[PDB]
Order: structure tokens, then sequence, then C-alpha cells
RNA sequence: UAAUUAAUAUAUAUCAAUAAUAAAUUAAAUUAAUCUAUUAGUCAGAAAUGGAUGCCAGCCGUUGCGGUAAUUUCUAUGCUUUUAAAUAU
């Protein structure tokens, strides 16, 4: 899943971050999920990651 | 032919005008006489053995 | 064994049944699935790889 | 599920009722418009009850009994039952 | 007297492909460091 | 032994079953699930010994080792004196 | 809501004939090159495949090896001429390069170089130059390197053979096999080619048609690809010479347990050779050394001409024989049981002290007794599932295992008829008429032996009037046909047949669409063809065991059927797998 | 066990003995689309069922009888 | 079946298999 | 053991239609009884 | 010994009694008799563009949509479905 927050730095200054839940795996035994808060799609997708 | 035992000359398919065959079903299709070489050479020798 | 003094060899004693002649190689067999146009996989054709 | 709102309809899916008043009523904001909402009647064991339900039918050349349904909930507050066909 | 076969226990996921061992589990395999003798 | 001077001109491209394949971008049925979903019936490798009289095995597998060994001219270039 | 309140259901393009017809069909003035010779079918112009004879049953194909000549109309093959093999150019390559050694010149070393060399192959003193290399390791290296320089092409130029001339001496080769001749060859190929096949990699495919010299499709682009990937690694690293080059366990080498250890002694009399005395050669674990010992006596046997004791296997391995047969018997399939499978019971840490003291204290007259092969089977379960493989051993041990006797057919005497010819003719009709006895004491399952069992005079009773008027006890098919219906199967030693199948299954359970039956070339069931014999004709007897329906056939149905994904609104439970069905039928004309 | 290792042994299928050994090809539909964001941006990790086929990014491609234990590579 | 090996793959030399005149 | 019994024997007729059969098949080393010339093999042997 | 060469009863009822019975290509080892048989979606979540409309008309399983550019209304046309239907209780 991808979702959206709202991220407030200061009382005028707002954000758009955004949310990544995720799950690495292979069939071989071996899995592992990971969720992330990040500015950008692709940044909280790595992090996530 | 090698498969159903019918004449070459006188019959297109494997199976026509036999009561008891197996290679026509229902609602299924002509399969088109086979011809003699290694293959059912060895296939008729594996049946004898 | 009727006195019960015989060596016992019962299934717990055996290992891995193990694989001594190689069979063969298996070699792809061609499914619905692998085909080099995309076409003959359609959705009004195939349904799936068999 | 809310089985109270389906009190008029007594165990049954569909009802049976005749045509008496259609007025119009606004829903709950933020939705803005007017909804038409038809003003029924049927009997039930010689008791003759007033239906009020939402009017989201094709209306033809004039006509009596309309076929009432129960939906989900609706943009007007208090009126659980819905219109089907007209006859 | 177990009229569940195991040969016929599982779930085709279609192409999903998963892994089984055919007897002990592969990290188990070799044993190097008790035969060769590299231990502390 | 039966020999004629044959030309051969296109000999299709090598058997390593692995070669790019081609692209598209829009697809027909958009829904991934179905690759997920499917089964198909079973299959049972072995029926009471498996006799049959065409060999399958046997001449199936010989069949795809000879132009295996073909293209890859008998394996004899590639290997040499560890 | 109500989806037909203010409009009813929508007819629009119901037919949606846009997609009818195409506007443009077909005529008499079909193309005879770019159609079939028949003008059935139009021709596929992308690349041959190798493989195309697995996928249509057409015979000519199995008479010749490779595909290309499958392909080869008569008139062609007529003109291939019987000449000498060598007459063949690729034949006389090989018999030049590789068959001839004579003609092979080596070069001559110095007497400097032979005395070096000598006393270096005599007396080893360490620090030395370590290759030393056996003129041997050099003669082998120029023959696969004559390997490498072998390329194809015209021969009024340079190279040697046409590609056609070299597949043409291969195909008339490869139909020449013998058995031990294609079992070398099968051999060779499970020990080259086939790790080969395991380690390859897109990386190589440039490299992978340089052993032929064919020319790719996208050449100049996987150029680039593979410039840019083999950039990214050590040159060594990527080329597939080296990808094989260590082995685990270097301490027993497959080349030195080619010469079979003690052959001259286990030779002689096998039977004082049991595994033990041999095993203590290796120092390995059991399973391992008994593998190994194994392929000795394999080997051994192949080497001296004569054939192998098969039942070697079974054996040596005789307690994992047995754990397997009854496994098998146990959970209900066929192969070898598996880890997982295994019992859960914890034993306790002195579980085995009985057995040690039992075995501590045996005692034996001779050292035969102490281990025969046999010593593994007590009561008569064992010996019969030891040996239920050969039927040989098994019919002479098991007599009553095939059951010879039945109790036979009698015709009962009837009852007086006072009435006399008046009403002979009624018992006398159209058909058979069954009856089978019921009550508080019959047509239990539980019992049906002891019911069906002719010593008990408590016996189920039937009778049958024949069309004639007589009567006579059941036949046993007829007696069985009155209890709920048995399944046997047993999977111990040949595979039961299994319902629900790909061959088994007809077609509106395995798939949802009606599939035609024909008996070439099933696409969808992977077989290329199928010569339809009696099925249990040719077969052995004792191969047949039984049928097995006692399991969920998940894909047709399943229990506590659901969906697998509520939106998108498109998928179904598992079983509903199926083609799109089209917007309005066209039919075809079909005779074709 | 003497040389190379045991073979990686998968299914595509109900279980080991009902299934193939065979992943399925590139060819397949449902691969095509992740085959070619994975070929196109090669660094960056890709979704897709992709992965479950034959073909993949690393130089050890999945195919039966992978000696997998091999001490090279 | 014997053409295959001839052509040139990707040419298909009269893709709307009619002559016509 | 059948034909050291006496009771399989290989008779005239066995034997001349094994001979029969030798003759008119191929031979993996050698031309046959039932090999057919070719006249036109001269493009490649030399001589008709 | 009314009758068993019988199970057929035409067009009525009550409360039952699950019929879209290979719902789509090779044909029915008949006795050819009953039937001419279709719906849904199209924001989220398989599937979109024109045209209107402008907090209106309307949609509403549900968050909610409609403020002249509405992938959520209406209409036209295509397109989507894993094919005994949607919807209501
Ligand atoms: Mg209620
Ligand atoms: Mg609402
Ligand atoms: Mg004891
Ligand atoms: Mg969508
Ligand atoms: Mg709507
Ligand atoms: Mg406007
Ligand atoms: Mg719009
Ligand atoms: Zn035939």
């Amino acid at each position: 899943a991808y979702d959206m927050r709202v991220v407030k730095f200061s009382p005028k200054d707002h954000r758009q971050w955004i949310y990544c839940v995720l799950y690495v795996g292979s069939g071989k035994g071996i899995a592992g999920w990971g969720r992330a808060v990040a500015p950008s799609t692709q940044e909280a997708k790595k992090e996530a990651i | 032919c090698p498969r159903c035992s019918l004449p070459y000359s006188t019959t297109r398919y494997c199976g026509e005008g036999d009561v008891d065959t197996p290679f026509r079903k229902h609602r299924g299709r002509w399969a088109p006489h086979q011809k003699w070489g290694r293959e059912w050479y060895d296939v008729v020798a594996r049946r004898a053995e | 064994y009727a006195r019960g003094q015989h060596p016992s060899y019962d299934m717990v004693y055996a290992g891995p049944m193990p694989e001594i002649f190689p069979m063969r190689r298996d070699f792809r067999k061609p499914t619905r699935w692998d085909f080099h146009d995309i076409e003959k996989q359609g959705k009004y054709r195939t349904s799936g790889p068999y | 599920l809310f089985f109270l709102r389906m009190w008029f309809l007594y165990g049954c899916c569909l009802r049976f009722v005749l045509f008496v008043l259609c007025y119009y009523m606004s829903p709950r904001l933020p939705s803005s418009g007017n909804r038409r909402v038809l003003y029924a009647v049927f009997y039930l064991y010689n008791f003759v009850w007033m239906l009020r339900c939402f009017f989201c039918c094709f209306i033809g050349l004039v006509m009596s009994l309309f076929i009432i349904e129960g939906g989900g909930f609706v943009d007007l507050p208090g009126v659980k039952y819905y219109t089907r066909i007209v006859s | 007297k177990n009229l569940n076969s195991w040969y016929t226990k599982g779930t085709m996921r279609g192409g999903v492909p998963r892994i089984y061992y055919a007897w002990m589990r592969p990290g188990s395999f070799t044993r190097r460091r008790f035969e060769k003798m590299r231990n502390p | 032994m039966k020999y004629a001077d044959l030309e051969l001109t296109t000999r299709g491209e090598f058997p390593h079953g692995m070669k790019e394949p081609a692209f598209v971008k829009k697809l027909d049925q958009n829904i991934p699930w179905y690759f997920s979903t499917y089964r198909s019936m079973y299959h049972w490798p072995i029926t009471g010994d498996n006799w049959s009289d065409l060999n399958e095995a046997e001449k199936h597998h010989d069949l795809h080792m000879f132009y295996t060994l073909a293209w890859w001219k008998l394996g004899e270039g590639i290997f040499g004196v560890d | 809501r109500y989806p037909f309140n203010k409009r009813g259901p929508r007819e629009h393009k119901s037919w949606k004939h846009h997609v009818l017809t195409e506007p443009p069909k077909p005529l008499q003035w079909r193309d005879p090159k770019v159609w079939t010779r028949d003008l059935s079918v139009m021709k596929s112009f992308d690349a041959p495949q190798w493989d195309l004879w697995q996928s249509r049953p057409r015979s000519e194909d199995m008479d010749e090896a490779l595909q290309p000549f499958m392909d080869m109309p008569k008139s062609l093959k007529d003109r291939r001429y019987d000449i000498p093999w060598w007459a063949n150019p690729f034949g006389a390559w090989y018999l030049q390069n590789i068959l001839s050694l004579e003609l092979l010149k080596l070069k001559s070393k110095t007497n400097a170089e032979k005395i070096a060399t000598y006393r270096s192959y005599m007396r080893s003193l360490a620090s030395g130059k370590d290759n030393t290399m056996s003129d041997d390791d050099v003669i082998r290296n120029i023959i696969k390197e004559r390997w490498k320089t072998l390329e194809f092409g015209d021969r009024n130029a340079g190279y040697p053979c046409t590609f056609g001339d070299y597949i043409q001496f291969l195909n008339e080769w490869f139909k020449s096999l013998d058995e031990e001749g294609m079992q070398r060859l099968r051999e060779h190929f499970d020990r080259r080619i086939r790790p080969l096949l395991a380690v390859m990699s897109p990386v190589d495919i440039l490299w992978l048609e340089a052993l032929t010299q064919n020319s790719p499709h996208n050449k100049e682009q996987l150029q680039r690809k593979i410039a840019f990937q083999t950039s990214l690694g050590t040159p060594e690293f990527f080329d597939m010479s080296k990808r094989l080059r260590y082995e685990i366990n270097e301490d027993y080498k497959v080349r030195d347990e080619l010469g079979p250890e003690l052959f001259a002694l286990w030779s002689k009399a096998p039977e004082r050779w049991p595994p033990e005395r041999l095993s203590k050669m290796y120092g390995l674990d059991f399973t391992l050394v008994r593998k190994i010992l194994v392929w000795h006596h394999f080997k051994a046997c192949y080497d001296a001409c004569v054939e192998p004791d098969w039942s070697l296997p079974k054996r040596l391995f005789a307690l994992e024989w047995i754990r397997d047969v009854r496994a098998r018997k146990h959970g209900l399939f066929y192969g070898k049981m598996r880890f997982a499978e295994q019992k859960i019971t914890f034993y306790s840490d002195r579980f085995l002290f009985r057995d040690l003291v039992n075995r501590r204290e045996a005692s034996y007259a001779n050292v035969w007794e102490m281990d025969d092969p046999y010593r593994f089977l007590q009561t008569e379960q064992d010996y019969e599932d030891y040996w239920g493989d050969n039927y040989d051993v098994y019919r002479r041990m098991f007599p009553e295992m095939i059951g010879r006797t039945g109790e036979p057919v009698q015709q009962y005497g009837q009852m007086p008829i006072w009435a006399g010819p008046h009403r002979q003719h009624a018992n006398k009709s159209e058909h058979n008429w069954m009856f089978a006895e019921i009550g508080v004491n019959v047509g239990h399952e539980a019992l049906k032996k002891l019911e069906l069992d002719p010593t008990n005079e408590k016996r189920r009773r039937f009778v049958i009037r024949q069309p004639d008027g007589t009567l006579r006890s059941a036949k046993m098919s007829e007696m069985r046909a009155w209890y709920w219906k048995e399944e046997w199967a047993d999977f111990r030693f040949w595979a039961p047949q299994m319902e629900w199948g790909i061959e088994n299954t007809p077609s509106q359970e395995q798939y949802q669409e009606h599939v035609p039956d024909t008996t070439d070339a099933d696409f969808r069931k992977q077989r290329r063809i199928q010569s339809r014999p009696v099925k249990w004709f040719y077969e052995s007897h004792y191969t047949r065991t039984g049928s097995f329906a006692g399991f969920q056939p998940l894909r047709f149905m399943q229990r506590r059927t659901e969906r697998e994904v509520r939106w998108p609104d498109v998928i179904n439970a598992a079983v509903q797998i199926q083609k799109r069905k089209p917007a309005a039928y066209i039919f075809k004309a079909i005779p074709e | 066990e003497l040389q190379r290792g045991p073979k990686l042994t998968e299914f595509v299928g109900h279980n080991p003995r009902n299934g193939t050994p065979w992943r399925f090809s590139q060819n397949t539909k449902y691969f095509r689309i992740g085959i070619w964001r994975d070929t196109i941006r090669r660094n960056d990790m890709n979704e897709g069922l992709h992965a479950h086929s034959s073909w993949q990014k690393s130089p050890q491609q999945s195919v039966p009888e992978v000696r997998f234990l091999a001490p090279y590579p | 079946e014997y053409y295959r090996w001839f052509i040139q793959p990707g040419r298909h030399p009269n893709p709307s298999g009619l002559t016509l005149n | 053991v059948e034909y050291l019994t006496g009771d399989i024997t290989i008779t005239t007729v066995m034997q001349e239609s094994y001979d029969a059969l030798l003759d008119t098949t191929p031979h993996p080393h050698l031309l046959t009884n039932g090999f057919t010339l070719e006249s036109d093999a001269a493009k490649y042997t030399g001589e008709v």
C-alpha cells in the first residue's frame, strides 16, 4: 500500500509525506516486511525496503 | 494403418466405420491415418515384448 | 525374537532413501503460457497454461 | 446491518403501495438539492399504514401503485424505502 | 488409518514456485567443520 | 552414409531457452490475480510401472538431447584439461 | 439500488456487430507460396524451432534424429546417396583431426628439457615448476582446441564443412546408435552439457552462438548489452569454461573410485563380503558410503561385461526400503518419503537401552550369521514388504495372495407349484430377477466378509431368477453389488492409477470448456500423440494395483468456496477459472 | 555429495510430486511488463510477478538442478 | 514443412496471402 | 534353460527366416545383401 | 380373479418439488417428442472517450460525487468481466 500523511514542520509550513507498506520475499524460505514515512514516493519505497 | 489396422486405400481416418474404436470419441475429432516407419515398427515390437 | 532378546531393526533406524541413479534431464515441456507472440495467449483463447 | 429500517416490509423483500402525495425535502448538508419523496399507503391485517419513501423511479403516463424495496442509506435522513417500478 | 494422502496435499498457486527439501535443510548439509576439525 | 551435399541457409537461433521476449506496454487482461489464482488438474508422474508402447520418456529425452548436442557441437571445445 | 428503475436492460450493441466481420475474408486467390500445399492454413514465417516434432503427431518425424531432416520431403531424401562415412566432408575432418593420432606432430624436446622433465617425474622436490605438463594433457589440449577452431561455412572458401554437412553426418550417426551406444552418449551429455545447462546466463548467449558461428537477430544490441554487463566482473568470472572448476569433498575423487576397491576379492565370493568389510574403507557417513558401494558394484560389473545385481541397492538400503514401503502404505502416495512427513514423537534420552544391551550381548555361530543380508526380517509382513517387487520371489513365496478359488454358482431347487401348468408360465419372464436379503443380521459393511463367508450358516442369502424360470445363487460380483462401493488401492509397490489427473478427467471438469478428444496432439495435455491400446492388456497384471478417489479435486470443486478477492468485482473462487466469452458468436462453416 | 552438491528443488503445482520442476519462462503474459521494467531500470528494485519467472536479473538463472551448495559459483 | 529452413525470419513475403492479379 | 533342456529348439524355418532378414536389412559397418546401388551416387563416389 | 401389456394425469391447485440439465464449432448406437431463451458494470476496484448539465438535475453497498473542463449525474458510442443476473429481504 501507498498512502498520504500531512507532516507539519511549523504553523505555516506543511509537507505531504507518503507512506509505504511492503514485503520482500523469496519462496526459498526467507521473507521480511517494512513500512516507512518519507517525503516522496520513491523515497518511501526505498526506505520501506 | 499401424494404429487402427484399417486399409489405406479405402479409408481416410483412424477408426472409421469401426463400432468399438478408441480413436474416435463423441465430440472429438477425426485423426488421419498414421504411416509405417521406425516408430510404429518398434511399437509393435514393444507390444510383442 | 520370541523372547524379546533379538536386536531390533525398526523403521526408526532408516535414514534417507538416496537417489542412486539420477533419472534423466527433464526438458522444458512447452505450455500454453510459453509463446513468442503475446497474441497466442489471448484472453479470448488461452485461460491458463494448461 | 440495520434491522429497524425495514419495519414496514414486515419480513418481505418487496411491497406494493398506492400513491397519495408527492412532496419535496432537502437533504442533510453538505448535499443541496430537492429530494422527491412519495407518500404512499398500503394495508395489512385490515390496518391502513402510511408509508413514506424515496422516489427514484420513472413516471410515464399516470399510474397508481408502486413496488417498494429497502436500500442502504440516502442523502435524506428519515426515508428508508425506495421505489422499484411504478405500475 | 490416515485417509489424508500425502500424495495430494497442497494448493496450486499457479505460477508461484516454492522450494522443498529432499531430506534435511541445506544448511545442515555439509558438516565439514567437525569433519576436518576446524572448531575452537 | 546417405549423404547429399545440401545447402541449409537458415537455422533458427540457439535453443538456450533464454531470449529477451517481445515487449508490450498495455496487456489484454489487466488482472494479475489470475496468475496466482489459477489451478489445474493433477500431474501424476506414474501409473503402474509406467509402461507404454510408444516409449515416451526415452524417445523424447533422446530427441531433445540430439539437437542439444548438435548446437553445442558435442560440448567438445569448451572444456580444457583441469 | 435497483438498476432497472427508469430504464430497461440495455440492448445497446448487443450483437456488437463491429466484431462479427473484418470486411476482408479470403478467396480462390490465396498465394501458394505463403499458404499450405492444401491452402488449408497460413504458413508461419518466424524462425524455425528445432523441437517442433513434440507438438505435432506426424510419424515421418521419428524416422530421423535432427529436425531439418524430419521436415525434408521424400523427393529430396531420395537424392541422398549412401557413401562411406568419411566421404562426408565433416567425417573427413573428424578423421584427419581427431581420430588420426599418427599425423599429429609434437614439438620435440631438447636434451636439457628431456633431463629436467625426467628428474622432475621420478623424484619430486618442492618449489619446482608446477607445470611439468604430461604430453597426454598437452595432446588432449591440442585436440580440444581443434574443436575450438572448427568453424563451418562455404568450403570453397576456407573452412572444411557446410553446416548442413555437419548435421547431416550427425543425423546419420544418431540413427546409427545401439543401446550402449546411446547410453555412452547420454552419459557424455550428463557429464559435460547438463551442468552447463544449469550454469548458463543471458550474458553468454553471444558466446553461446559463437560455437556454431550462427548469426543472432539482435547481434549489435546484444554486443552492447553483454559488453556493458561483462564489464561488471573479471573476465575469468564470466567464461563458461571455468564455472565448474571446484568440487566439495576432495579426499575421495570420482576418478579414483573408477577402479573399484578389492574387486579381485568380492567378485569371487560376494556373500563373504557384506557391505561392512568394504565400508571400513571410507571416512564418510553411512548413506554416502553405501551409495558409493552400489556404484562400485555396478562399475565393476559393466567392466567385466556381465550384468549387475539390481537387487543390490535394495539389499544395502534394506531398512530404507522397508521404511519407504510402509510409509507409502501409511500416507497414501507413491515416491520416497521425505523429512517433513516423519513422525514427531520425542524419545527419551535412554530410549535405546533395551536394544543396546540386546546388541552388546548378542552372539553368533559364524560371521555369516552375524551379517546376513536378511537379519532385518522376522515376521511374514517383513518378507512381504521386502519382496513385493519381484513377482518371481513373491509369486513363489506367497501363493495364497492370488485367489484361485471361489464359491461356485449353483442352481437352487425349485419350490413345487400345485397349480401345475396353469401357472408355470408365471416365473418365466423377460428379465433376470435378483433378490438380496436384508434384516437385522445382514447388510452391515463392518461384517461384510463374515456375511459372504460360505462357512457361516447365517450367511446373507441371494437368489436369481433366470428368464427361463430357473434359480441360481449369486455370482460373487453380484453379491458384492449389494454393499457400498469399496476402493482397493495399495501404494506399496507399483503406483495405483489416480483419479482427477490430466489424461483421466474428462473435459468439462478439467477445463470449463469443451475440448475435443482427438487421439493426436493435445496441446493442452502436453502430449504429442497417442496409440490407444486396451488399458490392462499389454501391461503385467501385478502392476495393476487400484484406483484412488479419496481426495478433493481442487481445480474442479473445493470446500468452503469464497471469493479470493472482493474488489475488483471480477475475481471469484479459485474453482471458476475460465476464458472470456466473446461478444455474440460467429459460426464459420466447417467442412473446409 | 562428493561433487558439486545437491540440486535446488522447486515445484509449480500442488505438491512436489504433482507439479513440474520448471518455472514459467519469459514469454508469459504477466512477466513481460515486469521483465521490461527490469531491463530498463536495472539497478532499482522492481515490483511484479516477473520474479517467479525462470529468467531474472542475476547471472544465475532459475532452472532445474541448479547446484546451489557448490563452491563455484 | 521444409520451407522453414530457407526463409529470412523478418520477411513475410506476402502477409495478405492474396495473389490477386 | 528351455534350450538346454531340449524343450525349445531352433528349427529350419526360424533359421532361414532369421537369415532372410539378416540379409535384407542395413548392417552398421558393412553393405548388405539387399542394398540397392544408386546410379547417381557417382556425383560423390566417382563411379557409377 | 373387475383389472394388471400397468406406472399417461388435462389442465388444475395447494403451499411446495432445488430445471439457464453439454448457455455455445464436428451431431445425437432414439422412440425425434418440450423448447427458440435475455439483463450487469464502466470513481475507488477489470473497464473510457465525445456531448450535454452546472450544488441543478441526479447518483448513493460505502468514503462520498455535482461550483463550466464531472474518469462518480444524464445520453451516445466503444470497452470490461472467472460465463445459472442484477437487485431487494
Ligand atoms: Mg425485521
Ligand atoms: Mg450516503
Ligand atoms: Mg526389548
Ligand atoms: Mg482501474
Ligand atoms: Mg448509476
Ligand atoms: Mg456546458
Ligand atoms: Mg464524462
Ligand atoms: Zn489408422
